[PDB]
């Protein structure tokens, strides 16, 4: 199949109504991600992008060793301006991991000469463009359009084409969106395939002013802002929930995920508007004393380990407890014991609500009374 | 980095250096009264002593509201020198930190104006009635005395049918003077802490007034440089 | 209960002014305005 | 050094300073061989001319390279396009900051920027890793408050923040060495201090085990034993 | 639009989904055809091409081709040269904000984000203005007031501004509004208000005449002669 | 206009808006190929605003005596006015007139800042009664400036600056008029005396402009001697003045 | 320079100064049309210098053994040392002495910010008689920044021998002092024995203390003239006198 393929139109697309299920609480409950979405993966040098892309590429082995191919989300991950060696510590990340039989890595490493690098998107959009076509799910990781925009470039300098703003091409955005758009979830008619794009790109200073951020901030259908200063407090992964967000929104999220999820961004936006006096805790009013509690357990709440993404069924007890308050009484150290024991108990005990939160998918008043049941007696453990 | 991220942060902290600078004027402004009801109940007082000159627990008092500087920092740093009933919400999270099995009363709501006779009886009352001070040998008033309107300094003062009576009275007399010179204390504290905000936050102005304007001729050198190459 | 028996005939005294000749003082030498809470934790609040 | 590498076998070390000068050489001839300045005016090759250096530097089955590369930030601006290019190529990179050592704390690694691909709890193991993260939390909270102290004053920070910044005013301070070499200019001689004292130190000082000790004792001393020996030197003297 | 204008007689409402996009692509066409670029990388003829396009979007003697713009302000920053030339043009805002989406106050227009040069007792009339005017010192007011309502108790206002701040939210929930084409969403029947019967509304709003009900009465509801209905039907 | 200046006659000459007019120059001269300067803007922008409005005149009394004055308008991107059209035609004029977003939200309206607001020659200009009785006005406004920022503090405010409060409050809402609705100097005046001399402190806040509408009438109908003396006489003579002091506390006792 | 140094004689280069070469090398640059950089400096304004300050060398005997030291000078708009040229120089150059307008306007002239200024050759080149007495005052003035930054936020005597080492430290234009008499004041500098002396009288210790010496130790002076290094029976002989001195003062 060739590079440079036109995107599929309006009519034979779908909505996007079906989850890219992360495993990350910072996604999947306040930033979700359907198949054939466009999210934009945007943060200053190492602060998390690869981490979320490749703990989304990591979880799928929940799916993808079953016998439905609907459920199963094929991974392409685009390395451009990476080192190779960097490639071989992401491949043995996904052999460790088994994730690599259902992976494919495109590779237009530093040292590939600049049309490579300008090229390899197109070709892997290409290559997930035929599990599109044929009626499977895709998922591609571009790590990272800023390089390929400086690998254009570079083409274009040499081409002795004229310069616009940050000296790049004066059509790097029709690149970009012709790359993107490729990306798309088809209709009944067609396959009712889907390819999901998870493009990074790299902030100078959180600059979100600059050309290349600019451009593909506005192209793609949300983008996961992750952020130093909440990296090195331990939120990790260090993502900007109030910077954050997507337009698919509820469309995409797991049903009963959604449902507490829509509790959890009112009581986050409560805590955001708050926040400006979080260190002056003490003496501030009652209820915005109730919202720094909440506010700054939630955000640890959501903090999770690199290469450990939760399932669905994991993430709706825990932003249950969150939400409904009964971690107001736990330290802010010990949050990250709660998770870690909570979810022994659950299965330990009540193992059916998360069997059923996982077969259901959908927290019916029933599931939701015996959830608050286990909830009340742990939190009395505890 | 940006011109318009610097121009955000150099308009946060103007407006800081705005709410400071109000908050001094209304601090100079209460300062009157807080005076007054000091001169007023520091008469009272040596009148009282005077008693105490011819013839002859411990309640921390403090402000429940932040902002003050040192003055709870102070107080209880007297406290714990010299180491319980509290006054005030602040002096009570400091003790509270340290010694939760001690305090036995906390009184809150006090420390937002000068005080009144009505409260340090209604307080002493309660120590009467719920603390049951009644022959305790130990029993103290820690409280700030004003030396100046820039200083003020963490003080003791010990406390004591009417030679019981004139016990049950004083207590309530010298806690009024002890939140009187706290207030006062507290009003100076205040007004001197945010001038001294104010004044650092004109210094950062400055700073990042020059941050601004680097910023600034940054941003066009660049700008006209792009432009520059394109014009090739 | 000596200077709390002063504070009630103070009230006493304090509302014996005329409505006429009440300055501001007198109206807030009424006003407690407080609360206590015995004490580890609170185990009881209430006025004062 | 690839010969060194792959025709002799051995295990090879190739110190690179300065990598910057490299870019730069680039872009002092770009303009004469004609071609379109690239951003600030480093030259179009920058992305790829660096790397076919950059990628030649690395272990292979035919043998080991351990590379220490110098990278210079021009203005301090780690935005700079050639800084920023040569991040994306290291495995391991310690940001040493002007602020820092305007503090007197050599050796002046900004504690927060530099970062390191092997601190994962499954290499350097789960104490060492709790132990840099609540370094690296304390260090950040200390970075953020900042502001309230510089206007309303330490006084208005509770205390469970006042103990957070003094604890990362101590730290960031023992985090200073003196280094055998910097002795002709610093004079303080030279330590070597071994990586499980350090971890067990900052364990010891996160766990509170020396909030006791002044700041001025954690400098430049090296270990912790050290710490408390300055510690008594300053209350002897 | 322009034909339905010009030979169909009658009005139509053009939406133009982003014209930032159309600034963008100018942009991008210049820098290709060799134009110096402008400031920070637009083209030269942005203004030109904007004029070229919006005053065809005019009322004539045969109707009117309206124009709702979806305007995307990239990095948030209003005077990045495309949004400040379309602004030149658009005499009317309205503002999507994600919070107030937060308060559930749907269809999310920020009362005070959103302004109109029709405003003016001129066009609107003076009643309409005071009315409106009420409003946006009211809301105002309860914005200033929301950092210390936080940092200190909703206790410590004065009863004029607690009254301000509770017909504040009040006025805040009134604005919300079923939408007929959301009736499947969520199947709310979707009221349409006229501008006569909202003034007359957020008149005895305001004035305190109908202070006697809650909060929760005014949700959702296409005017007060339907709030005391929702109140009627809550008291019962 | 340059042919009324010459010819004998006085004009006026409205620029709105100027910025746009430097961004049409910009397109002009980028498309001409020619070097561009700051902001892209051609080099000699200063020329060409300076070229455009300096040609604003008064003439001898030897070349004609007629006049030019240039109005020229600057829409300024978020109140910035270092960008390089502002700082230009900031130098170029005699003063300007800021008007500011944060008084235009808050309904008042002509939402001049008077801080920044500046006129370099007009004070010579100002017909003689204002000059008169707006002497303290612009201290007034600049105290209430400064005082304002505490408005909202209780009754711990100090009376000394309580008067300021009182007086600029009242002074903000004589300032603001609606639009189209101008006032001549004869109904200009009386109110500013009535304002500077404090005669509007006994008026709600919420009145201010009902005292504007119904003061007029006390005047034009009670007084009419005292506003066409100052319209056509042109000053404040002191029995004027005493006369409008007068009229002022008459209504006020009145009102 | 270069003839003093490859002949055997050594040298001493002050360029005053590098920023305005720089604008220079930036005219003759653009006029020629050389696309800007940085700055709008052409992208070798590191060359121009970096080939300009490296002759500055120290030779062996083989050459000769002369010298050339370079003492270049850079204006800093604002104070900002991050500057693109200010960088450069800091890059080329073996260390950098950073005047401070706060300082000189408050009258520490010369207004030395011991913090930022350094020498990476240090004690190597320092008068052995000088090293063997000023420990490591240079860290310790760097952290009595610091220490006093924090303070307008047992620290009090950090903060005393800051106070009283940075005053000691003036010195009066065209008045130079050899080093037999700046060894015997940083003794008494480093070691805090200035503590019991108020800040205002350090201008009259540092005459009159040198009149002490001078006047009576003819015999410290000649030797540290002689030998430039203390013996520690001469340092002893320093010690005495200071605390002498320190008591009578
Ligand atoms: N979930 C996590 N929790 C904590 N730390 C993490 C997590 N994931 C990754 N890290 C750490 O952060 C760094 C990962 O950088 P990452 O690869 O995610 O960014 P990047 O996209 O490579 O940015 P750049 O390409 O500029 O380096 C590593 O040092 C790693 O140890
Ligand atoms: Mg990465």
């Amino acid at each position: 199949s060739r590079a440079q393929v036109k995107a599929p139109g309006i009519l034979p697309r779908r909505s996007v109504h079906e989850p890219v299920q992360t495993g990350l609480k910072a996604v999947d409950a306040l930033v979700p991600i359907g198949r054939g979405q466009r999210e934009l993966i945007i943060g200053d040098r190492q602060t998390g992008k690869t981490a979320v892309a490749l703990d989304t590429i990591l979880n799928q082995k929940r799916w993808n060793n079953g016998s439905d191919e609907s459920k199963k989300l094929y991974c392409v991950y685009v390395a451009v301006g990476q080192k190779r060696s960097t490639v071989a510590q992401l491949v043995q990340t996904l052999e460790q991991h088994d994730a690599m039989k259902y992976s494919i890595i495109v590779a237009a490493t530093a040292s590939e000469a600049a049309p490579l690098q300008y090229l390899a998107p197109f070709t892997a959009a290409s290559i997930g463009e035929w599990f599109r076509d044929n009626g499977k799910h895709a998922l591609i990781v571009y790590d990272d359009l800023s390089k390929q925009a400086v690998a254009y470039r570079q083409l274009s300098l040499l081409l002795r084409r004229p310069p616009g703003r940050e000296a790049y091409p004066g059509d790097v955005f029709y690149l970009h969106s012709r790359l993107l758009e490729r990306a798309a979830k088809l209709s009944e008619k067609e396959g009712s395939g889907s390819l999901t794009a998870l493009p990074v790109i790299e902030t100078q200073g959180g600059d979100v002013s600059a050309y290349i951020p600019t451009n593909v901030i506005s192209i793609t259908d949300g983008q996961i802002f992750l952020e130093a200063e909440l990296f090195y407090k331990g939120i990790r992964p260090a993502i900007n929930v109030g910077l954050s967000v997507s337009r698919v929104g509820s469309a995409a999220q797991v049903k009963a995920l959604k449902q507490v999820a829509g509790s959890l961004k009112l009581f986050l936006a409560q805590y955001r508007e708050v926040a400006a006096f979080a260190q002056f805790g003490s003496d501030l009013d009652a209820s915005t004393k109730q919202t720094l509690v909440r506010g700054e357990r939630l955000t640890q709440l959501l903090k999770q380990n690199q290469y450990s993404p939760l399932a669905t069924e994991e993430q709706v007890p825990l932003i249950y407890a969150g939400v409904n308050g009964h971690l107001d009484g736990i330290e802010l150290s010990r949050i990250g014991e709660f998770e870690s024991s909570f979810l022994s108990y659950l299965k330990s005990n009540h193992n059916e609500l998360l069997t059923e939160i996982r077969e259901k998918g959908e927290l019916s008043k029933e599931l939701l009374a015996s959830l608050k049941s286990a909830t009340e007696s742990f939190v009395a453990t505890f | 980095a940006t011109l318009k991220e610097v121009e955000m942060r150099l308009k946060s902290i103007k407006n800081i250096e705005k709410i400071t600078k109000t908050m001094k004027i209304v601090a100079s402004t209460r300062l009157s009264k807080a005076e007054k009801a000091k001169i007023s109940a520091k008469k009272m007082d040596e009148a009282e002593q005077l008693f105490y000159k011819n013839a002859e627990l411990i309640v921390a008092i403090t402000s429940d509201k932040g902002l003050c500087g040192s003055i709870h920092s102070q107080l209880a740093k007297a406290v714990r020198r010299h180491l319980i009933v509290t006054i005030g919400d602040k002096i009570k999270m400091q003790l509270l930190r340290t010694h939760p099995n001690n305090i036995k009363l906390s009184i809150n709501g006090i420390g937002k104006d000068a005080p009144t006779f009505q409260e340090s009886a209604l307080i002493a009352d309660k120590l009467l009635s719920v603390m049951k001070a009644g022959t305790y040998p130990k029993i103290s008033i820690f409280y700030n005395d004003p030396v100046s309107s820039l200083s003020f300094e963490p003080s003791e003062k010990p406390i004591f049918n009417v030679p019981r009576d004139l016990f049950e009275y004083t207590l309530a007399n010298q806690m009024l003077t002890a939140m009187a010179q706290g207030y006062a204390a507290e009003i100076s504290a205040r007004r001197n802490a945010m001038d001294n905000a104010s004044k650092n936050a004109g210094d950062m102005i400055n700073r990042y007034s020059i941050l601004y304007n680097r910023t600034r001729q940054a941003v066009i050198t660049n700008e006209l440089v792009d432009i520059i190459t394109g014009a090739s | 209960s000596y200077a709390a028996y002063l504070n009630v005939a103070a009230q006493a005294i304090r509302s014996s002014l005329k409505t006429e000749l009440q300055t501001a003082s007198v109206l807030n030498r009424s006003q407690t305005d407080a609360f206590y809470t015995q004490y580890a934790s609170e185990p009881t609040p209430i006025t004062k | 050094a690839e010969y060194f590498r792959d025709e002799e076998g051995q295990d090879v070390l190739l110190f690179i300073d300065n990598i910057f000068r490299f870019t730069q050489a680039g872009s002092e001839v770009s303009a004469l061989l004609g071609r379109i300045p690239s951003a600030v005016g480093y030259q179009p090759t920058l992305a790829t001319d660096m790397g076919l250096l950059q990628e030649r530097i690395t272990t292979t089955k035919k043998g080991s390279v351990t590379s220490v590369q110098a990278v210079y930030v021009p203005a301090d601006d780690l935005t700079d396009p050639a800084p920023a290019t040569t991040f994306a190529h290291l495995d391991a990179t310690t940001v040493l900051s002007r602020g820092i050592s305007e503090l007197g704390i050599y050796p002046a690694v900004d504690p927060l920027d530099s970062k390191s691909r092997l601190l994962d709890a499954a290499v350097v193991g789960q104490e060492h890793y709790d132990v840099a993260s609540k370094v690296q939390e304390t260090l950040q909270t200390y970075k953020s408050l900042q502001d309230i102290i510089a206007i309303l004053g330490m006084d208005e920070l509770s205390e469970q923040d006042k103990l957070t910044v003094e604890r990362a005013r101590k730290i960031q301070r023992f985090l200073s060495q003196p280094f055998a070499v910097a002795e002709v200019f610093t004079g303080i001689p030279g330590k070597l201090v071994r990586l499980k004292d350090t971890v067990a130190s900052f364990k010891a000082v996160l766990e509170g085990k020396y909030d006791n000790i002044p700041e001025h004792a954690f400098y430049m001393v090296g270990g912790i034993e050290d710490v408390v020996a300055k510690a008594e030197k300053l209350a002897a003297e």
